């Protein structure tokens, strides 16, 4: 049984990457793994989050997929979002109990990620959701030091709080 | 040397990996944001006893030479040491060796996981190129 669970897992992580909704949803309802890790440590959600499917996101976590699951690097699904833009998929993972400043093997938490791809939206919703201005990665780096770096004069003043 | 995001772009773009074998620069970018974070002196252990060096995370068996790795082909015939400068150039010319010959960047697991399908473009943007 756990056999076809992790079996249904993989088919998951496919299905989760390609944008496959129907398919998603059947896996899920045939017994599939909602926590199915790849070769990477990627969950559907990670996968999902990724590619900025919103949907399958939304019943990966009615079907209790792990929102803090951590990847081999220890990016969060939250991670992930914030690096692409995807504001929708970074409100529901906060909804769903995301962890605002869950940190990866460089220390680096969501803001961080947000902040250096110069995706202002997300960065005021991490802000609402308790994001830390002062948190510092493996390197010294605030999220306000990677606007500076970068030259974003837009960012360097929302981050002034 | 750990390179900012556009600091990185700015440098990859003049050593002309900007659309080299048909990866735009966002794709180098991107691959080195997940391999290396940006490090050029990140250094990783692998499961089959070889180690990968540098921003571009090059491998011990086949790329490079670190002489404590066993079946060492040493493809990019370069000391593995010799990527862990804060000059890219050692570690651009041996990914132009790896992209030329085979599947792209592929060669990339980061990349792979990561960068490949998504909009790569986002790499470079708020850069001054």
């Amino acid at each position: 049984h756990h056999h076809h669970g992790s079996d249904l897992g993989k088919k998951l992580l496919e299905a989760a990457r390609a944008g496959q909704d129907d398919e998603v949803r059947i896996l899920i309802a045939n017994g599939a793994d909602v926590n199915a890790n790849d070769e990477y440590g990627s969950t559907p959600l990670h996968l999902a989050a990724l590619m900025g499917h919103l949907e399958i996101v939304e019943v990966l976590l009615k079907y209790g997929a792990d929102v803090n699951a951590v990847d081999h690097a220890g990016h969060t699904p939250l991670h992930l979002a914030a690096i692409q833009g995807h504001l929708e998929i970074v409100e529901v993972l906060l909804k769903y109990g995301a962890d605002v400043n869950a940190v990866d093997h460089h220390g680096q938490t969501p803001l961080h990620l947000a902040a250096e791809m110069g995706h202002l939206e997300i960065v005021e919703v991490l802000l609402k959701y308790g994001a830390d201005v002062n948190a510092q990665d493996k390197f010294g780096k605030t999220a306000f030091d990677i606007s500076i770096d970068n030259g974003n004069e837009d960012l360097a003043e929302i981050l002034q709080k | 040397k750990v390179f900012g995001r556009c600091e990185l772009a700015a440098a990859m773009k003049r050593h002309g990996l900007d659309n080299y074998r048909g990866y735009s620069l966002g794709n180098w970018v991107c691959a080195a944001k997940f391999e290396s974070n940006f490090n050029t002196q990140a250094t990783n252990r692998n499961t089959d006893g070889s180690t990968d060096y540098g921003i571009l995370q090059i491998n011990s068996r086949w790329w490079c030479n670190d002489g404590r790795t066993p079946g060492s082909r040493n493809l990019c015939n370069i000391p593995c040491s010799a990527l862990l400068s804060s000059d890219i150039t050692a570690s651009v010319n041996c990914a132009k060796k790896i992209v030329s010959d085979g599947n792209g960047m592929n060669a990339w697991v980061a990349w792979r996981n990561r960068c490949k399908g998504t909009d790569v473009q986002a790499w470079i943007r708020g850069c001054r190129l």
